[PDB]
């Protein structure tokens, strides 16, 4: 074809539409569709033109490289891709959202005066944290069938469908004895005994003699809806609830479709089409999940040579392995240790390299393990131990602890952290027996909407970070790594799930099929 | 004022000195009795008390006489005012009125300017 | 190689192609602009206009645009040192450079192919022989030309100096095109007197480039206008004026342009407490009313302003000014406006030179090329009253020096430095303003010495560029006197200067003699000069 | 006693003539691309230091002030020295400083030995012994070593439970100086805001302390950990 | 009432009524607090303005002329009638029933009547602060953060009533 009439008409056809090419994106273009004629030049110039103006263009001025995307895009190219299908987000890189309440709407933080998150926060930033839970609890308990009535709803007025709300400076003052008070708050044992309940408003005393608690697990700096009277700067508490939890579908619904979960999708990875389809190109499209994996001892690594073995056959797209990786984490020996690790299992994936082919393989540390453990949003493992690694096996990645995995439409966050102990030590009133732990604990993670509902002290958070250890919308999986028991459980389309600790589940581990949601037991007690 | 009673356009270092002077004296005058020696030491010593300056005048004579007794060996007034004015010592007046150059046997003369 | 014929071989050449212009932040660069822009406006020229002010700078855009132009040109800049060295361009690359800037560097002037000088050849030059710069017994010979070398390249090379104004040339090109509009006519004539205001050209050469423009000025006024029929009042008139020295004297008070002028303030001394009554005396001797004089001059009595001019000049003859009366010219359009040369020279320098800290120094550069058109007369305006606030401080900094004796004699110079802190040092950190206040604070000083021998010295002046890169402007002026050539030896004495004592000194400025420094280098690097000048 | 002052007359012509002495060569030296240059450093350096003939000054008149309370004579040279290097007093320049960040690990044990003592890791002068800092971090008891290996792993765990202090840290209100009582509010029980209890410079000096520290003794593992921590900041 | 405010004195330091001190919407009791940080500064910028007598009369960065701000009162004077948003109007409510209670208890502790009374007025006094925050950005209506910087700068008033 001319390449002058080519260049004209690809000039005016992006002309037309508004936009204006560079010298070397247009120069790119002619290249590009030099092959084409008069009988499909203009609808691949109209296609390409929609695929750019698909991106995230942030002038008319267009460039070389959205022009090669746009035009890479029309020839396929991500056919049997990994990208767009899979992805492991670090929990630094988690957008921050803030809740604008006079909007009644989730901003970026480019949107607004809010400062970048940093280790070092402000004063400002440790009550920015509980004040943030609070607002995102509050816009979620007003939204529930405890609103008030429409314009004569019913002939009659109502008290919020018998649920009426108010904040704790409304009730400091001409509502003594008043015998239907109902009050959304954090708990906390301000004087010893003496409970207290708080919200960004102020702070009441909390006579909770009688507690008529719905199922949950209550701890210290749990928000709670505190139903009963006022006298005498004590609130007469004549019940306890968590605030109800929404599935993803109701938040997204009112709130649109925004991605919450992160990534690179510009909306909820739950609504696409094209990704629906992707996620089940592979019917049998397949995850595993590990725990605690010690691999400094040499019977760990066999077994998992084992495992190696007994999953040749339908390997997954990737291995998950939570943190705590060592018997004796205890220093310098546990670096040289990991590292020897790191060998090992480059050596056994290198003996299977179907799956080292077919499969990823990533790694959640631990409080523990060495380096930044204490304090969350964990770095990932230190990268001179990793090194080798990296190298050896490039299909594969160390990452933060959280972390929030991406597999196509379906949200799985992973986080390695002994918490049940953790929070029933900080139980403010014992559960009922007659509902199991794990369902308590997930019960309570969702109704509190965060990973970490205790006192920072004993769940210690760089302040500016908190926000990438919420539960918020809920997600597909709940992938909680503790010691404490191997469980599955369900609520609000989420699947919340241990894989425990793979030493002391008699080295039993989880399996995930996200095409059909379905969990299985990898039962290799005896492997 | 320090700057109009001599009839200076522009403040100097001599003027902020007498404002220093004038307002520490005072203060120490407004004390008790047995507090004056304490204060006095505390703004004497650090807060500019500027009393005199010639050590180092003396010191830049006696250097340059000893490299202009070299040179002439193997206007001495204008090499002394030299040093003296690229230096922030610009009032060489204390120098000549007071006895650190008369027994180091230094003198000075508006005419001749030997010294 | 220089340009013999600028309309066959440089206009004609470049009218067919792509230009681009790099253009000095100065009034004359300015000018010759504009006279430029104009005729490419003309033609159709497709140019590309970039300002720059230093080396650094031209280095950078000709690195950003040396892909896309082949066709350059350089208005006030390049003409004194090695472009090629300098930039290191393509050899099919072509250099236009209208520079007033002398000595003209020998590889400018015998490159053939690639550097052509928009230069007049009857301009004061004294090229070396092409012989005597490029080229046992033999060797011997060999060894000795290298000596006549080195000796004729520095007497070449020892003294820098400014020829024909950039504007002028520009003008005649549109007069041999031509297409010459009185408004270019009335920019070569801002271009003359931008050297004229800054010292950078003798009186005897400024009175030679006066007599040139009075024939242009003569011819444009008759192009349609006669002394029975004339032209609309909206229509520019300029007229040759045998006007005063005082600045600003149309927009002011007299007394305000008598109080800053360098001329009537160096004479009275109004930096002194003395000054003000020797004013006075002037005053009544000429018998002006007070309160008329420090009435603004649009407001004075016409009965006053009849013959103002020779008042003044009659007076200024037995109070010992000479030269009071200069030869100038002045622009009327439409009913109330009118400026002479030196008011525009003094608003457009004022609006470049503004020590305002917004945007860049390219934006204060835009703000003064586009005063220079009629249809942005309200720049103009507000560059007056930017000049007036600039003389006030220039007379506030001379007073402050002189009163604190600040100027110092340091042997074969005077030497001078602004302090950080002080009043309207900002004004002064830039270097072109320093150099302008270098020179009225050494005519104030050798009218105020009565040393004999140190009204003959040359100054050195310095001022605080960067506090946090710890920097000083450095710049030379040569000695204050009536007779004097304009000549001066420190661009070639601040770099033997700063070369025998290894200082960190960036050269960054067009004029030679106008240099930065690290601050802390400044005490060996005048101890070097004064062992230099001897 | 009264000594005191012949020996400073005797400094005052001496002092004078060796601050000339050593001006007049610093200055002229062609080497210096900047005087900052000209200084060493060791794992204790901190400051700007600028101007060696200043430097001097300051420390030698430090240790004369401090070796007499006949300060007079040193305060005069302070006064003469400093506006014969053209600076001026009362200026942040002129007031000495401690170079070094002297930072301490307290009761290192030592078992060629079994004795325990307080170890410095700026004080210890690094250009003589590099390999050997090992050696120089002898067990006062005799001269056997402290390891690098085991001491860099002290070093990040010290980082860890400070890091772990300030994460925990109190807060206190400007006005109200009492500590902040609750998680709810932005200002205190009076409109005062809060303030840090465990200030962030303290942090930053000492992860400069910690980065010095691993920079002149190779501590690479301790410089992945500070290298993180240095990039997670405003 | 004795010179300096003395501390040890406590509210004898004013001798105004309390039917006045009502009137005023704020009242400020600045303490000069000696602080060498301070101190410095202040001297630093003191002998600065001084020193800048001389220097054209310049403008500076991030602020508004005299004369400019002038005309821009006078024009946000004659345009723009703020009011209190409701859910703003609910929080002032609240927080001005905690106020008078805070002050009552105080009064009953001391047993002894403040000298700087908390009333009716100091409600309809933050209500018009908050109105003129507004208006400063000619906003129909005052915000919450509005009704917030009001009460912050009445609780440094009353701070200066405790």
């Amino acid at each position: 074809m001319a390449p002058e009439r080519l260049r004209s008409r690809a000039l005016s056809a992006f002309k037309l539409r508004g936009l204006l090419l560079r010298g070397e994106a247009i120069k790119y273009l002619t290249e590009a569709l030099q092959s084409i004629s008069e009988l499909e030049l203009e609808d691949k110039l109209e296609k390409i033109i929609n695929a750019v103006e698909k991106q995230p263009l942030s002038s008319n001025m267009i460039e070389r490289s959205v022009v090669e995307a746009a035009v890479q895009e029309c020839s396929q190219s991500v056919d049997e891709t990994i990208e767009h299908v899979f992805n492991i987000i670090g929990a630094f890189d988690i957008p921050r959202f803030v809740y604008n309440s006079e909007r009644k709407k989730f901003l970026p933080l480019l949107m607004t005066n809010h400062p970048a998150p940093n280790l070092f926060g402000t004063p400002r930033d440790k009550a920015e944290m509980f004040r943030e839970r609070y607002t995102i609890l509050h816009q979620r308990t007003h939204r529930h069938e405890l609103f008030t009535p429409p314009v004569i709803g019913s002939h009659p007025d109502e008290s919020g469908s018998k649920f009426q709300l108010k904040t704790i400076e409304t009730l400091l003052g001409s509502t003594t004895k008043i015998g239907d008070a109902i009050v959304l708050g954090m708990i906390t044992q301000l004087k010893e005994g003496k409970f207290f309940l708080e919200d960004p408003t102020g702070t009441v005393q909390l006579d909770l003699s009688k507690a008529q608690f719905h199922s949950g697990l209550y701890t210290e700096a749990c928000f709670v809806l505190a139903e009963g009277w006022f006298e005498d700067q004590v609130f007469h508490v004549n019940a306890f609830g968590f605030p109800p939890t929404e599935p993803s579908s109701t938040t997204r619904a009112y709130y649109g479709n925004i991605n919450f979960f992160g990534g690179p999708s510009n909306t909820s990875v739950k609504t696409s089409a094209k990704l629906k389809q992707l996620e089940e190109e592979n019917k049998d499209a397949m995850f595993v999940f590990l725990s605690d994996v010690w691999l400094d001892q040499v019977e760990v690594l066999e077994k998992l040579r084992i495992m190696f073995a007994g999953y040749s056959p339908a390997p997954p797209t990737c291995f998950i392995l939570c943190g705590n990786f060592s018997s004796a984490p205890y220093g310098k020996n546990q670096v040289q240790a990991l590292k020897d690790s790191l060998k090992t299992l480059a050596d056994i994936i290198c003996e299977y390299p179907d799956i080292h082919q077919s499969s990823r393989f990533v790694f959640v540390p631990g409080p523990e393990d060495p380096g930044f453990g204490s304090i969350l949003p964990r770095p990932p493992l230190a990268e001179s131990i990793t090194n080798e690694f990296r190298q050896r096996v490039p299909f594969s990645v160390f990452t933060t602890n959280p972390c929030r995995i991406q597999y196509c439409t379906q949200e799985i966050t992973v986080f390695r952290e002994d918490l049940v102990n953790k929070m029933c030590r900080n139980c403010v009133r014992f559960p009922s027996s007659n509902l199991a732990i794990p369902n308590h604990f997930v019960k309570t993670i969702l109704s509190q909407g965060h990973l970490t509902p205790l006192p920072l002290y004993v769940c210690p958070v760089y302040w500016a970070y908190d926000y990438a250890l919420r539960v918020y919308p809920v997600p597909d999986l709940l992938v909680i790594a503790d010691k404490y028991d191997p469980f599955t459980t369900t609520n609000t389309e989420c699947l919340c799930i241990n894989p425990g600790s793979f030493p002391r589940s008699g080295f039993s581990f989880k399996v995930f099929y996200p095409s059909n949601k379905t969990v299985e037991d990898s039962k290799l007690q005896g492997f | 004022a320090h700057a109009r009673i001599h009839l200076r356009d522009y403040v100097i270092e001599d003027d902020v000195n007498m404002a220093i002077r004038v307002m520490l004296e005072s203060f120490i005058d407004t004390q008790k009795f047995s507090v004056m020696r304490s204060m006095r030491k505390t703004f004497a010593r650090y807060l500019s008390f500027r009393r005199d300056n010639n050590e180092l005048l003396l010191f830049i004579l006696k250097q340059l006489v000893a490299e202009q007794v070299t040179y002439q060996r193997n206007v001495p007034e204008k090499d002394l005012v030299d040093k003296a004015r690229q230096i922030n010592i610009h009032n060489l007046s204390a120098f000549y009125d007071s006895e650190l150059f008369r027994m180091n046997k230094f003198s000075h003369d508006l005419k001749r300017k030997m010294i | 190689m220089f340009v013999s014929d600028f309309r066959k071989e440089f206009y004609e050449v470049v009218q067919s192609q792509r230009v681009l212009l790099f253009v000095a932040s100065d009034v004359d660069a300015l000018c010759a602009c504009k006279i430029l822009q104009a005729l490419f406006q003309c033609d159709h020229v497709q140019y590309t206009l970039v300002p720059v002010s230093g080396w650094q700078e031209l280095e950078t855009a000709f690195l950003e645009h040396k892909e896309q132009f082949h066709y350059f040109i350089l208005i006030n800049c390049g003409a004194n040192v090695d472009l090629l060295d300098i930039l290191q361009p393509d050899e099919d690359t072509i250099f236009f450079v209208c520079d007033t800037h002398r000595p003209v560097n020998v590889v400018n002037v015998y490159n053939d192919t690639q550097i052509k000088l928009l230069i007049k050849q009857d301009d004061d030059l004294e090229v070396p022989a092409y012989e005597d710069i490029f080229r046992t017994m033999r060797r011997r010979q060999r060894r000795e030309w290298e000596a006549r070398r080195r000796d004729i390249l520095f007497d070449y090379e020892q003294y820098e100096y400014h020829g024909t104004s950039s504007a002028m040339v520009m003008f005649e090109l549109a007069w041999m095109l031509s297409k010459d509009l009185n408004d270019m006519l009335w920019w070569a004539i801002v271009g003359l007197t931008d050297q004229w205001v800054q010292d950078k050209i003798t009186q005897m050469k400024y009175v030679t480039d006066v007599g040139v423009l009075q024939r242009h000025v003569s011819r444009h006024n008759h192009r349609n206008e006669d002394e029975e029929n004339t032209l609309s009042v909206d229509c520019t008139r300029i007229s040759f004026e045998y006007d005063l020295r005082l600045v600003l004297y149309q927009h002011w008070s007299l007394h305000d342009s008598l109080c800053n002028t360098s001329y009537t303030a160096a004479r009275f001394k109004l930096w002194s407490v003395h000054g003000q009554k020797r004013l006075q005396e002037f005053l009544a001797d000429m018998g002006l009313p007070l309160k008329q004089v420090k009435q603004k001059f649009q407001a004075m009595d016409i009965s006053l302003k009849e013959n103002l001019r020779e008042m003044i000049e009659e007076s200024a003859n037995k109070f010992g000014m000479k030269d009071m009366r200069v030869q100038t010219f002045s622009i009327h359009f439409g009913f109330k406006h009118k400026f002479l040369a030196s008011d525009v020279v003094f608003a457009t320098m004022s609006l470049m030179e503004s020590p305002e800290k917004d945007g860049s120094g390219t934006d204060h550069f835009i703000q003064a090329l586009d005063s220079l058109s009629r249809s942005n007369l309200d720049k103009l305006y507000h560059g007056l009253e930017l000049a007036k606030k600039q003389l006030r401080a220039t007379q506030q900094t001379i007073a402050s020096c002189l009163c604190t004796n600040l100027v110092i004699s340091q042997g074969p110079f005077l030497y001078c430095s602004l302090m950080e802190g002080t009043p309207d040092v900002m004004l002064f950190s830039r270097p072109a303003s320093l150099s302008l206040l270098s020179k009225h604070l050494l005519k104030s000083f050798v009218c105020s010495t009565k040393n004999r021998r140190c009204k003959l010295l040359p100054l050195v002046m310095a001022a605080p560029l960067s506090m946090e890169h710890g920097t000083v402007t450095v710049v030379g002026i040569p000695p204050e006197t009536d007779s004097s050539d304009r000549k001066n030896f420190f661009g070639r004495a601040f770099e033997k200067a700063a070369e025998s004592t290894s200082s960190r000194m960036l050269h960054n400025h067009f004029d030679l003699s106008v240099i930065e420094l690290k601050a802390e280098d400044r005490s060996k690097f005048l101890d070097a000069l004064i062992s230099l000048l001897s | 006693t009264f000594s005191q002052d012949y020996v400073a007359n005797e400094l005052t012509q001496s002092f004078f003539t060796i601050t000339q002495k050593i001006q007049k060569k610093v200055t002229g030296s062609r080497n210096s691309t900047e005087l900052s240059e000209m200084f060493p450093v060791l794992p204790g350096s901190h400051l700007l230091l600028n101007n060696p003939a200043l430097e001097f000054i300051k420390y030698v008149c430090k240790v004369l002030s401090l070796d007499t309370n006949i300060t007079n004579q040193v305060n005069k040279l302070n006064r003469d020295l400093l506006r014969l290097v053209d600076v001026g007093e009362f200026s942040e320049e002129a007031q000495f400083r401690d170079p070094c960040r002297s930072y301490v690990l307290p009761e290192v044990i030592c078992r060629s030995c079994n004795f325990c003592r307080d170890l410095d890791l700026c004080k210890d002068s690094s250009f003589s012994e590099d390999g050997a800092v090992l050696p120089q971090w002898l067990c006062s008891n005799c001269q056997a070593p402290y390891d690098s290996s085991a001491i860099e792993m002290t070093l990040v765990e010290v980082l860890q439970k400070k890091l772990m202090a300030f994460t925990l840290q109190d807060l206190v209100c400007l006005k109200c100086r009492g500590v902040k009582e609750t998680s709810m509010p932005v200002y205190c029980s009076c409109a005062g805001d809060f303030a840090l209890t465990i200030h962030t410079q303290v942090f930053m000096e000492q992860i400069g302390i910690f980065r010095n520290i691993a920079q002149h003794y190779g501590m690479s593992y301790l410089l992945e950990t500070l290298e993180w921590l240095l990039q997670k900041n405003p | 009432v004795f010179g300096r405010w003395d501390e040890t004195k406590g509210e004898d330091n004013i001798d105004f009524m309390p039917t006045i001190l009502s009137r005023f919407d704020m009242i400020f009791i600045v303490k000069d607090e000696h602080n060498e940080e301070r101190d410095v500064m202040l001297a630093k910028h003191v002998i600065t303005l001084h020193v800048s007598a001389l220097t054209q009369t310049q403008a500076v960065e991030g602020e508004i002329d005299l004369a400019k701000l002038k005309k821009f009162i006078a024009y946000c004077r004659v345009k723009c009638g703020p009011r209190l948003s409701a859910e703003a109007a609910e929080k002032l409510k609240n927080r001005y029933i905690i106020m008078r209670s805070g002050a009552r208890q105080h009064e009953r502790d001391s047993d002894r009547r403040s000298s700087i009374p908390i009333t009716v007025r100091q409600l309809e006094a933050i209500v018009r602060i908050a109105e003129a925050l507004s208006k400063m950005k000619l906003q129909p209506f005052a915000t919450e953060a509005d009704v917030e910087e009001a009460l912050r700068l009445f609780q440094v008033s009353t701070l200066d009533a405790a």
